[PDB]
């Protein structure tokens, strides 16, 4: 019996919290 | 404000002489005869034994005395992260505080002292453990990198302690790399006796010891 | 400055001697025999010998005696890369000053030289590794392509050192990229002295050392 995992990471900047903000502002 | 007995350390009398013979020599004589020389510092230390010897309080004491900033200790393979590359970051943070002051002030920085507990854990032979991710052969890889390689650093010790002296790396005992190898063996019968008297300081100061011991 | 004793190293002249007769001097000859006997220039070298046995000492001297700009090197495995794709981007981040030279000048652009600490740590077998993501198969690939393939370079020099030549893929050893291979093993009694005096110029200028020695 064997084996260990791993793991990464990769670029998303999404941000929705803030562009969620800025568009509604713009709904407005 | 010192004393040897204030540390309360018994039967290792030889081992400290040598240990601050060969390491801390070149740290207290004139500044202007050392510079005559152009020495550089030893920067590495060995210590194991079996258990319960007196290793561990031996580096607690040791980096107690100094008036140096308070020592860096990792636990263990505490330096380990759950991605891939920071196994390295970690091990490599460890070393910013040193290159920045020498590169700030240069020839006048305090010591910077890191410890090391069961560096066996972390480091190991090279080639073995095949199992995957060759993490571990990328940290200690990275760790010989930083301890010496193209760039010089003049205000670093290290400190390891094992159990099992025969499973580490041959260029991390070579020269310049924790080139002093100790061996903390078993007390003797002085050793004994001092070891009981400073256990049992506290006691005769208080009449709560009958004489008939 | 080829004083080879000012720049300190262990009586080595031999070896240097065999390393320019090998490489380096296609380098110094007239472009015009290159052209007749269409031989190109050797842009590949191997260094490894005792763990820090001298490795990087010389690799700390090369680069003052050469009239180019300082050569690049790379200190171990710090390709890192923690999103997706950046360990592919600093790859490529090495070799950019090569191709913008040689597409600015051709057949005189110059030598640059690059140097990879701990090759072993980013350089092993391409299917052994089992692991989910297989970031040391893609630099892998992407490093051989870039040395080797269907684009050409004519201006770099990549130097390679390992304290273990074994855990080493043989794709990278074929002939035409690395073909050239030294190893450097130990000092003989007559390079012990010039070792010695080295290592002791300083304490006779000073008058520190006694006579009976
Ligand atoms: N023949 C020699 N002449 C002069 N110095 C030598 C010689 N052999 C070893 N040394 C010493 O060894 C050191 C050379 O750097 P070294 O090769 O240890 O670095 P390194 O390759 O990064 O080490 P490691 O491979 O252990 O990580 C210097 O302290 C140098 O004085
Ligand atoms: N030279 C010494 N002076 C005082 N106490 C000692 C000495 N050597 C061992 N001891 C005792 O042994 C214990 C220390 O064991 P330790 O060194 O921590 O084991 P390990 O090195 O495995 O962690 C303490 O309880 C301490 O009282």
């Amino acid at each position: 019996i064997s084996k260990q995992a791993l793991s990464e990471i990769e670029t998303r900047h999404s941000e929705i919290i803030k562009l969620e903000n800025s568009i509604r502002e713009l709904h407005d | 404000d010192w004393n040897f007995e204030k540390m309360g350390i018994g039967g290792l009398d030889k081992e400290f002489s040598d240990i601050f013979r060969r390491a801390f020599a070149s740290r207290v004589f004139p500044p202007e005869i050392v510079e005559q020389m152009g020495c550089k510092h030893v920067k590495g230390i060995l210590l194991y034994g079996p258990p319960g010897c007196g290793k561990t309080l031996l580096a607690r004491q040791i980096g107690k005395m100094l008036n140096a900033r308070e020592p860096k200790v990792v636990n263990g393979p505490e330096i380990l992260n759950k991605y891939v590359g920071e196994s390295e970051a970690n091990i490599r943070k460890l070393f910013a505080d040193a290159e920045e002051e020498q590169r700030r002030l240069g020839a006048n920085s305090g010591l910077h002292i890191i410890i090391f507990d069961e560096i066996d854990a972390i480091c190991k032979q090279r080639g073995s453990m095949a199992g995957s991710t060759g993490v571990h052969d990328t940290v200690v890889n990275q760790l010989l990198s930083k301890i010496d390689g193209v760039e010089q650093l003049n205000n670093i010790l290290v400190i390891g302690m094992t159990n099992r002296p025969d499973l580490i790396d041959e260029a991390l005992l070579r020269p310049g790399r924790l080139e002093v190898k100790m061996e903390i063996g078993l007390p003797d019968e002085k050793g004994r006796l001092q070891i009981l008297h400073i256990h049992t300081a506290r006691m005769r100061g208080h009449q709560l010891l009958s004489a008939d011991v």
